[PDB]
């Protein structure tokens, strides 16, 4: 309660040292996440997103990522709070860390369950996601890249939205030019999820040649085992439902 | 597709044992990395969960193993310590080798691949008391490979020969051997679970094999003065008359046996069998009943009439089985038509081949029936006496094998008595009544008389 009072108070350094209390404490056990919710601290925490503070925008949202990473419950309630389009205009701002926090709150929001998938495309935030990933790089695609991989993976009309938002080539662009590894391994994941689902979502994915880059991928020595293992589940999950003579037609010779 | 070492090294291989989310990339900058990224993000003033992204957040990879759709429950299924093996990976794997996995396998047990070729790599995993793995084609072994150091070993779906190679290069420690889906033979391989092997027997776990004397096992037990959890039921050497009774009762060892709550009366009236054991019909001693005739067709239904120059009746029913010699026929219940029949038969055997017999006890088993009708002019004339049949099924019988006393089992060949033929049947006798005014199935009961207290189990003096 303390720690709760202590944001209240007018001073910004003070507000982003218990938010960074608040995620360092909500981060091990759901039942320390469930405590500090059941302080208040969720109706607080919405309320600081808006001010335009750099640090305290990251200690918020990354306090918000680790009480939603537990259990589904606590994920469900944080969104009570109208949390949007609060959170996706953080996929906006000048500081990157602070998209990343964003890009992992959600993530963490939309893998319990399909209905706050599909309240998150519903609120129009998957488009706001793959902008900010496609106008950054690094490791802050990695959040948004597991989120649009959970949400492809939780329902056909959730991966339908994804693709419709122009997922797939995104991800090609992720598997492409990032030099990293687990960076395309989360990109051969997500577009794996993505394609095992109806005939169309394999179709959407081939269009955009990422599986010819995928193939090569797993055919790569210097690949990581992960990447690889997850490029070899993405090709069984797609080409199992790929309908396109024409680009099954090059997997014939190699 | 594997050597032992090969097979175990590609494993581990096939455990990412370098690779996110545990394991090395970026991410590992401030983390999973060494200390100068690490400490010089805080001595450069300070890199903050800035990380320059060259780092993740901890909680959120752990988020990602413990998250319910990325995949890593093991990796989502097998062996649980693998996934503390991966945990560690995460939680710092820079440090880690080889030297590290040699280190870890104080047991190995992750199941199947199909493989089966055994080498050196097991010494070299240093700590290794116990093996329980399966899914693999073992025939016999490098035994060598063997550290000081195996206790317990479970084989399940292995095909060796002999326990032999191995035995024959024993560390003084084995506590354990089990073998589950395999093969192997007779009541002599218990000279390889003597002293000589493996004096520490205290558990074992050996169905699908066939083992043939609980005494000779006694001889083994007699060398290896340790046992306390077992699988006798599931093997041919139960099959003798007096075995829960006397495996308690043996010697100074299994203190519980086969499933039971004791917490009635049992234990009074069941300590001291072994004594009367080396007193009794020693071998395995089957008392075995066929059952009474269904589906019988009334052939006659078909002249519901009857009584005319053929039309007119008098019936065979019997079995012919499989048993095991693989194996011995005889034409069992044959008896005639009444609407339902009553037919049996019994045998004893007295058996040895206990392989063979276990064979027969679980493997399938071949029964038929015959019917014959008669359709008579007074001449009843009769064809043979009249055939109208059906006679096959297989049948199975492991309770004797599980040491109980008794098995039955129902088999219907199948009909020529259908339900309106059934209708009929009593439509035959019910049409030389309008005149005058399971399909085709028995029972099997097999009996391999075992017993209720300490002296009921001495009876088999008499088996």
């Amino acid at each position: 309660p303390l720690l709760v009072l202590c944001i209240q108070e007018p001073e910004i350094a003070l507000k982003r040292i218990a938010a960074s209390a608040l995620s360092d404490i909500s981060k091990h056990s759901p039942e320390l996440a469930q405590t500090v919710v059941d302080a208040g601290a969720i109706a607080h925490l919405a309320q600081m997103i808006l001010n335009p503070d750099a640090k305290l925008k990251r200690q918020v949202l990354s306090a918000l990522s680790q009480i939603a990473k537990h259990s589904v419950d606590l994920a469900e309630m944080v969104v009570e709070a109208e949390i949007f389009p609060v959170v996706l205009t953080c996929l906006k701002d000048k500081d990157e860390y602070v998209k990343k926090n964003a890009c992992t709150l959600i993530r963490e929001i939309a893998k319990h369950t399909p209905e706050l998938s599909q309240l998150i495309v519903n609120a129009g935030g998957v488009a706001a996601v793959i902008d900010c990933i496609g106008s950054c790089k690094g490791n802050i695609r990695l959040p948004g890249i597991m989120m649009l991989g959970y949400v492809a993976a939780h329902s056909e009309n959730l991966a339908m939205a994804v693709i419709i938002s122009k997922g797939v080539p995104q991800l090609s662009i992720c598997l492409s030019e990032e030099p990293e590894d687990h960076i395309k391994a989360a990109a051969a994941w997500a577009l794996g999820q993505l394609g095992r689902h109806t005939p169309e979502h394999a179709r959407a994915v081939a269009v955009t040649n990422t599986l010819p880059v995928l193939l090569s991928l797993y055919m790569s020595p210097e690949s990581s085992e992960d990447l690889q293992l997850k490029s070899k589940k993405a090709i069984k999950n797609i080409l199992q439902k790929c309908t396109y003579l024409p680009a099954l037609e090059p997997f014939l010779y190699d | 597709p594997g050597t032992l070492s090969t097979a175990v090294c590609e494993h581990l291989r096939k455990l990412c044992l370098r690779e996110f989310p545990c394991g090395i990339g970026s991410w590992n900058k401030s983390r999973f990395l060494p200390q100068k990224c690490r400490v010089w993000r805080e001595l450069v003033p300070k890199e903050e969960e800035t990380l320059v992204p060259e780092e993740e957040t901890v909680e959120a990879l752990l988020g990602l193993v413990r998250s319910n759709h990325s995949p890593w429950a093991m990796l989502k299924d097998a062996s649980a310590e693998d996934r503390f093996l991966r945990e560690l990976a995460i939680q710092n794997p820079l440090m880690i080798k080889d030297t590290f996995f040699y280190s870890y396998f104080r047991s190995l047990r992750v199941v199947n691949k199909g493989v089966s070729l055994v080498d050196k790599d097991l010494l070299k995993f240093l700590k290794l008391e116990e093996l329980v793995l399966s899914a693999n084609k073992i025939e016999e072994i490098d035994a060598n490979n063997l550290p000081p150091t195996l206790k317990v070993l479970e084989l399940y779906g292995n095909l060796i020969a002999s326990m032999e190679c191995l035995c024959s290069a024993p560390p003084p420690r084995l506590q354990h051997l089990g073998l589950g889906h395999n093969k192997l033979l007779g009541p002599l391989e218990s000279l390889y679970v003597t002293s000589h092997n493996w004096p520490q027997l205290v558990s074992l776990d050996l169905g699908f094999n066939n083992l043939t004397d609980l005494q000779n096992m006694i001889l083994g037990l007699s060398t290896l003065r340790h046992l306390r959890l077992l699988v006798l039921q599931g093997n041919p050497l139960s099959l003798v008359p007096y075995y829960r009774g006397f495996t308690i009762d043996s010697l100074a060892h299994l203190c519980v046996l086969d499933d039971i709550t004791v917490s009635p009366n049992e234990k009074h009236q069941f300590r001291g069998l072994n004594i009367h054991g080396d007193l009794l019909a020693r071998e395995a001693q089957f008392v075995v009943t066929i059952g009474n005739v269904r589906g019988v067709l009334d052939s006659s239904i078909l002249d519901p009439e009857p009584g005319p120059d053929g039309p007119f009746i008098s019936y065979s029913y019997y079995v012919t089985y499989d048993f095991v010699e693989g194996t011995v026929l005889f034409n069992t219940v044959h008896k005639p038509w009444s609407d339902v029949i009553p037919c049996t038969y019994e045998m004893k055997h007295t058996l040895k081949e206990l392989i063979r017999v276990k064979a027969f006890l679980l493997a399938g088993t071949t029964v038929s029936i015959v019917e014959e009708k008669i359709l008579s002019w007074p001449v009843l004339r009769q064809d043979p006496p009249v055939l109208t049949v059906l006679g096959s099924g297989l049948v199975y019988l492991e309770p004797l094998l599980a040491g109980e006393a008794v098995v039955s089992t129902v088999c219907n060949f199948g009909v020529v008595r259908t339900l309106e033929t059934d209708r009929l049947t009593h439509a035959r006798d019910s049409k030389k009544v309008k005149k005058s005014l399971e399909p085709l199935s028995v029972e099997v009961q097999i009996q391999l008389h075992q017993y209720r207290s300490v002296e009921e189990a001495f009876l088999s003096l008499i088996d």
